[PDB]
């Protein structure tokens, strides 16, 4: 029972924390782009000054 | 595979703030230069009647 | 036993090529890829002398 | 300001469009760790690797 | 000749390729790739040329 | 053996994380730094005409 | 009176073009971040580094 | 022996970007100030119609 | 054989440790100078304020 309990703990969060990480590959094109935009955005207003 | 399409059909559809914010400016300003430029006619016509 | 023998394909030029089966696989999906591969500098070429 | 200048300003929007797709692309190299992301990349790594 | 991946790099792009092949002898893949990129190299030649 | 394949394996793919990741932000900030250059001589380009 | 101030004119005309290049470059130079940009502009530097 | 040369050829060629900027703040103004300036000269005379 | 085993595997770290120490310390310069020319593009930013 602990045997076969590990044996789906170890894969299933494998994959839970491995799947995640194609999530974070995705996230990444917003973080760069939610970062150009408010680096942008904050240029807009350095002008409004 | 589902996260690939999302990311395929985006893609194909992205627009960037910045640009659309940064092109706008120059669109803007200078349509602006050119509505001066029109009251300038608009000053051409007023000096007609000296 | 066959899996580690080199095994021979007759191919759509008639040739029997003696080839691993993965190896095969391999040579296949490589030769797609470097199709693309050439692609990206040649169009790049285009690409720059185009702008 | 009418066979190279003009698109200057236009220009510059590419430079940024096509640099910041790639660092992107490279920042995701560094996420992902590994050399290549793509067979075609460098297939001859990529094949031997296979 | 401005840090171009052109004519420059597509040369030298060869010599990888040559090398690979040289590594891996066996690898008809490198030989597909090579001779590929090659005829790649030489078109490249033939098309500023003309 | 299987754990020089790997060491190979490994050799092989796994890119230099550090030298790219300096070397990205090498370029990247540079390209930021230039990024703003746009933007400031938009301004500076267009507040001449008044 | 008309001629100098014809003559006036026309230089702050090529004067005004002449601003606009300056800037530019410079610009063109921030993109890159290199001291320079085309072979003819220092050719010993360049083809050196070839 | 090749990241050593690799740095050195760097030196040929790359540029800081604070002074290309700094050079720019005296060009920029004196690039408007100038302009606004020529215009005086239309000034001058248009104050004589009056 | 495991020992000398045991030296070469130490050497393939210490020449891998000081190759890009190399490097890092290449880096360092970048880091600080290059950093540097954001700070300052910063301190422009300040200027514009």
């Amino acid at each position: 029972s602990k045997d076969s309990t590990q044996a789906m703990i170890d894969t299933r969060y494998d994959t839970m924390a491995n799947q995640w990480l194609q999530y974070e590959s995705i996230l990444n094109k917003l973080n760069q782009q939610l970062n150009t935009v408010t680096n942008m955005i904050n240029a807009a207003n350095n002008s409004n000054n | 595979l589902s996260v690939n399409v999302q990311s395929i059909k985006s893609n194909v559809i992205d627009v960037d703030y910045g640009e659309a914010m940064m092109n706008l400016m120059q669109v803007q300003l200078a349509y602006q230069a050119s509505l001066k430029a029109s009251t300038t006619i608009s000053q051409l016509s007023l000096l007609n009647y000296m | 036993q066959l899996q580690y023998d080199k095994v021979n394909f007759y191919n759509e030029d008639g040739t029997i090529d003696n080839l691993t089966m993965e190896e095969y696989y391999r040579k296949l999906t490589g030769k797609i890829a470097s199709d693309g591969e050439n692609n990206n500098v040649v169009n790049s070429s285009n690409e720059t002398l185009y702008n | 300001m009418r066979i190279t200048n003009k698109l200057n300003f236009t220009n510059s929007v590419n430079n940024s469009m096509g640099g910041q797709s790639a660092l992107y692309q490279i920042s995701q190299q560094l996420a992902s760790g590994l050399k290549i992301q793509n067979s075609y990349e460098d297939a001859s790594t990529y094949i031997d690797n296979t | 000749d401005l840090q171009n991946t052109g004519i420059l790099q597509d040369l030298e792009n060869y010599n990888k390729a040559w090398n690979d092949f040289a590594s891996n002898p066996n690898e008809n893949a490198t030989k597909i790739a090579l001779v590929k990129a090659s005829q790649t190299l030489t078109e490249s030649v033939n098309n500023t040329f003309a």
